[PDB]
């Protein structure tokens, strides 16, 4: 346990339709170099394939709506959705990709 | 474009061995883009396992290193593992899946199935 | 023994607050007995040659008192560098200095399928537009997706005529990773931000769909009748982009004759995009076909479509 | 108790700020162990100083003399960013003075200024203006976000979970 | 001879702050001599004579006389109007300087939008609107006035306040319009007035000049493939126009056709100095199989006697 | 557009009377806009006279008011002046011109080529 | 009597051909009415019919090149000239339109 380890807040939370809601995830040390941040967004599906939410902490990869929004700084990063909607209910993680090997938060599930 | 199948659920005693496999449908593999095994314990914390490149360059875990090896092959377009000397915690969900580059630092756009590996 | 007194003096801002287009620094050197007086003035430092200040020593008795004044134009304060008039007297050293009391836009470049299909040259262009200057780095990173060594790009500068400098650079690309769709990333850096600039885009998605290119001919009007034009449609494709073209008799057909329009989509979700050209009256007598010939990626079968449409 | 000055908590990079605890030991018996991360401090006096802060030397912060009553841990903030709401106080008692105010990288100008309710477009104004409340009241906590005129462009700075303390 | 006057003004320094003190030495020079009184000036008010400390260098008969004046910083820094004023022989010759600051203090923006001649030549009853953005939520009330060049009286407009989703407000106003008067070309003009405003913000327009052009106009239709028998396009040519202000319309069976079915392209001009424009519209089956004569219609000033051009047309 | 052609302009008598035209090439002058008679002094100041609008509202220079009157015809569409009185003072060149006004602050655009009158 | 009394200033100048040129006409009284003065500056070439050259002091007159520039408040009231060209050297004039009668400059003709 000698690496960064990753831990998420809120665990889980009940929600209802187009709420505006926020999670963070919390690292050790900081890694942010070059002014660049190496952390990554994820969602499995339950029961199904996982996905990748976000990309270099900021970018969104090509095939998602533009309602969610993630940031944050130092080991404190924070992603946020203005609207809930029906398809929004998974598990949902955050990952780091600077310093090998690359560790992982506990997961989140949204309910409502 | 790329498809993927995993292959090998099963039920093995501890301490033994066995072989893994993961086809790819849709792109011929030695040419960029690393090959790449993930474990996930369900219920529990996730696992990069270890990352190999087109060229042939490896990567592994240091905790995991010691007992555990990768073999390919990419004419038949298929990759694979062979694990030795496994305990009761490697019980867990297993994962392949394909590096993409930027800046030293990799990423999957590519997600497996999993497949349940049940160990005592 | 009494030291100089020095101080700045500058134009002046009116009473709205505007802009010389020339401004005139009089750099004051009063009160002080007179002796060995050699007058430098440093721009960043750096010297130019001496016919570009005027001075006038005024010398009261056992007292002096030297005026200096520098003329530049507006566009060197706008260049905001630091002016030092400096003078030499009796070793004692004293000196002023005086400067002035930003964006950053980039772009990309899509090239032609001529360049892709025909002519078969990739070389890609990563733009850069605003490079308000600085004295710091500009440290640029083409860089891949796919991560192998690069090689080498362009590398060119110029002062417009607003004012403002500019850097873009050109690299080539290989044809067969752009066929498959591979993706790059030109990247500048600059220590003045507080956060920098990625830029990224490949050849792009979806499934293929070929068009319905057709092209006709206009009659001819009671005014006058030996200058005519017709004109090129296409409709109902995925992707859209597509070198047009345009052929007669082995000859490139010159740009600026012929007018295009802009890439819509159609009503039912393919794309449209419509031409015309001019003709006039000895071309007929010579010949009459001439090719609107265009690359979309699904023509068949070297990426080859065009109808041969004629007069008469 | 440690009185900072400015009283402003959240900073970018390479910034210098004064670090001052308890006034009661305004005569200095004992001097002053200050608490970065927990690992003990060098400084003679009772008054630390910053200048040109590292992110690496951020974040909990504890000072005593020589009592058991110690410090709290004061959290510190240091950012890279385009668009920062700035703030004094969060843990607010009733009853008190309000400080609210945004800013923008290496202090520039920035224009057409909103203040927002939690969402709702609570208060344009064209420039900055330094938005007091003066007395603490039961419906004023919240989670609150600006939005400017950056260089023509236009982004949204980041929301804060305002909890007030009731008594 | 008239002296003209310049100031000279002192500099930040090397850090670009201002000096506690400014030293307004104003040069003036350039006069057959005679009597000379100074007077300084902040906001046009006659300043102090104390704090003037003037010198009058004459070499032969050129003079090059100056007038020291001593402020504090934040006296400048007041945004005060400052200026040096001499008079020359019984005459008067004046420079003026102000604290210079940044630009751009507002930037208010505002639309208008001068009607189709559907509205002039076929419906022929227009309603101009003019069309202000940027509106502060806020106390005051505007005062608006619409205004004319004529002189004339006029009817009843509107007035359309709504709070806007992005959190501003909004104020458009809307007039009806008469015909012939911008045929023959009247100007027209709406006003703001408000407490906010140290300005205001004034825009107006008339009928656009220039000389006069009549176009030329084929249409052309869809030959069909073997895929579709039953779905087919039109499309109408025009050329060589001026001024270049159209309605475009399509006519079928005594029907106003509709609109999102069809698009039409923009205006562009010609080597030739007109301009050219399209637009399209697909085919359906039973249409044809009801009637077959259709127009794609327009409606240009150059075209006569009905300001129209139009060419009914037929299948094949 | 319009058009100007002054006309009765020359030498004149002084203490007698002499009625003025200005021809106007292009419009009804009875439908808008302010009729206008200006005077320039060579040598000298510019004079406004007199002016007649549309439906007849009338201005005058106060300090020629009561020498002067202005005259009109909107179905010849031209405007007159008939000048009574002459003094020794005017002798100047006469620009005849029509009003264009915003907020009941006009404003005389066009300018016709201008007519001497010197009195002998 | 009780006009306000104009002072364009200078009388007149001789230049060259690309001189950036200020001139004032000074009044006495203020007629910034609503914000708004009224008050345009005319120009009449030598043997010609005159000309308006911009209307409310600060909007211009069609097919005029963009390098002149009115400005001014209060009584003091200011045309600036950026680029002088052969063709403009000729005598200028001004004139309130506040309240009636309108009054007048003498004019001030520039020399190249
Ligand atoms: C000083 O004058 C310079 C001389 O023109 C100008 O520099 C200009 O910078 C602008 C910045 O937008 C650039 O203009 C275009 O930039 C790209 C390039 O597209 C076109 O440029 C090619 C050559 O540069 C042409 O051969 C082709 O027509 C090509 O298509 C475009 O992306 C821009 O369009 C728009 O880009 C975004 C995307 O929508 C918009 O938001 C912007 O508003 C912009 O309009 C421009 O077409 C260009 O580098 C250069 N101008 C040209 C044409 O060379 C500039 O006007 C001025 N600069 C400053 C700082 O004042
Ligand atoms: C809050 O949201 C508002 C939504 O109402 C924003 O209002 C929007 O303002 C912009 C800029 O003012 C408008 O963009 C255009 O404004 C007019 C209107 O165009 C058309 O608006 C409707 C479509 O939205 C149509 O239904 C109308 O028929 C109308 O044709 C255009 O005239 C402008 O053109 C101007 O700029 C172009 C270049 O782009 C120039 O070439 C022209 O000369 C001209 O100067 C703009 O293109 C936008 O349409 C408008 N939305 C409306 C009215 O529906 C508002 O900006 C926003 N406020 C803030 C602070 O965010
Ligand atoms: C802003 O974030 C704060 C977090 O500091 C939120 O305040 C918290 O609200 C929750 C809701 O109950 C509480 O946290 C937990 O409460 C349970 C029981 O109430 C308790 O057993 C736990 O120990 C924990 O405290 C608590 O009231 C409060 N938490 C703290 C420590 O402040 C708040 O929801 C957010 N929103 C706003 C607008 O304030
Ligand atoms: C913070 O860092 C330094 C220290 O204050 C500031 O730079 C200057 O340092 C010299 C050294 O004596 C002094 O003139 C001043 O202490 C500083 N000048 C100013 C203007 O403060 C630096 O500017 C400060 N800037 C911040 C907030 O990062
Ligand atoms: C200090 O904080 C760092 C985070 O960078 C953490 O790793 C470490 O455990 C903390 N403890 C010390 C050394 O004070
Ligand atoms: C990959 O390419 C090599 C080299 O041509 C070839 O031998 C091999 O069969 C290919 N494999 C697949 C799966 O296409
Ligand atoms: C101008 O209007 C008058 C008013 O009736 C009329 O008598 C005259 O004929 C008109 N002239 C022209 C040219 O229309």
């Amino acid at each position: 346990g000698s690496d960064i380890q990753l831990t998420q807040s809120p665990s889980s939370l009940s929600a209802s339709v187009g709420d505006r809601v926020t999670i963070t995830c919390r690292a050790s040390k900081s890694v942010d170099s070059d002014g660049d941040s190496y952390m990554n967004w994820y969602q499995q599906k339950p029961g199904r394939a996982p996905k990748l939410l976000i990309y270099a902490a900021s970018y969104l990869e090509s095939g998602v709506p533009s309602r969610f929004s993630g940031s944050g700084s130092g080991t404190h990063f924070t992603l946020t959705i203005s609207s809930l909607q029906p398809e929004d209910f998974a598990t949902y993680y955050c990952q780091q990709s600077h310093e090998d090997p690359y560790t992982f938060g506990q997961g989140t599930k949204v309910e409502i | 474009e790329v498809q993927l199948v995993e292959s090998g659920g099963g039920l093995v005693q501890p301490d033994g061995s066995l072989r893994l496999s993961c086809a790819v449908s849709g792109y011929n593999i030695t040419s960029g883009y690393s090959w790449n095994w993930i474990r996930q314990t369900p219920g529990k914390g996730l696992e990069w396992v270890a990352s190999v490149t087109y060229d042939g360059s490896t990567n592994y875990n240091p905790s995991v290193k010691g007992r555990i090896t990768i073999s390919r092959d990419g004419s038949k377009n298929t990759f694979y593992l062979q694990m030795n000397s496994l305990r009761a915690e490697d019980t867990a969900v297993y994962y392949c899946a394909k590096g993409n580059n930027y800046f030293g630092h990799w990423h999957f756009a590519v997600w497996g199935q999993g497949t349940l590996v049940t160990v005592s | 023994f009494t030291p100089p007194t020095v101080k700045i003096l500058q134009s002046s801002c009116d009473g709205g607050g505007h802009f010389p287009p020339t401004i005139q620094l009089l750099c004051l050197v009063s009160g002080y007995t007179p002796g060995t007086i050699n007058i430098t003035w440093l721009e960043d430092g750096q010297v130019m040659d001496v016919d570009l200040s005027t001075a006038s020593t005024t010398q009261e008795g056992e007292l002096a008192s030297t005026q200096s004044e520098l003329t530049l134009s507006q566009k060197h304060w706008l260049s905001d560098r630091t002016y030092t008039c400096q003078v030499t007297y009796q070793g004692h050293t004293f000196e002023d200095s005086t400067k002035k009391c930003r964006c950053v836009s980039a772009y990309l470049s899509r090239p032609s399928p001529f360049d892709l299909f025909i002519r078969k040259s990739p070389t890609i262009t990563c733009l850069v537009v605003d490079l308000a200057p600085s004295k710091g780095t500009v440290n640029l990173t083409w860089s891949r997706a796919s991560g192998k060594p690069v090689n080498h790009s362009t590398r060119k500068e110029e002062k417009q005529r607003n004012g403002t400098l500019t850097v873009t650079s050109t690299l080539p690309v290989g044809t067969r990773d752009w066929i498959e769709g591979e993706t790059y990333q030109c990247r500048v850096t600059h220590p003045h931000l507080p956060r920098a600039l990625m830029r990224s885009t490949t050849k792009t998605s979806g499934p293929r769909a070929a068009p319905e290119v057709y092209a006709f001919a206009t009659p001819e009007w009671p005014g006058s009748r030996d200058k005519r034009t017709l004109a090129c449609l296409i409709q109902n494709f995925m992707p859209e982009d597509i070198s047009v073209q345009w052929l007669h008799n082995e000859v490139q057909l010159p740009d600026a004759r012929h007018s295009t329009t802009q890439p819509r989509k159609t009503k039912g979700s393919g794309f449209f995009v419509f031409s015309r050209l001019e003709v006039t009256r000895a071309e007929w007598e010579q010949k009459d076909e001439f090719i609107c010939r265009a690359v979309h990626e699904a023509a068949s079968p070297s990426q080859t479509v065009q109808r041969a449409v004629s007069v008469n | 108790k440690v009185s900072l000055n400015p009283p402003w908590n959240r900073i970018f990079k390479g910034e210098n700020v004064t670090l001052t605890c308890n006034g009661n030991n305004f005569f200095e018996v004992s001097s002053t162990k200050w608490f970065h991360n927990g690992s003990l401090s060098e400084e003679t006096n009772s008054s630390l100083n910053i200048v040109n802060a590292k992110f690496e030397d951020s974040g909990e912060y504890k000072c005593q003399h020589q009592q058991v009553n110690e410090s709290e841990p004061v959290y510190l903030e240091v950012f890279s960013d385009w668009l920062l709401l700035q703030a004094s106080a969060e843990v607010v008692m009733e009853g008190q003075p309000l400080f609210l105010r945004c800013h923008g990288w290496r202090n520039w100008d920035v224009y057409k200024v909103i203040y927002y309710k939690d969402g709702e477009a609570l208060k344009y104004w064209y420039e900055n203006h330094n938005i007091s409340i003066t007395n603490a009241t039961v419906e004023d906590s919240g989670t609150y976000y600006c939005t400017g005129k950056v260089c023509q462009l236009d982004y949204e700075s980041e929301p804060l979970n305002i909890t007030v303390i009731k008594a």
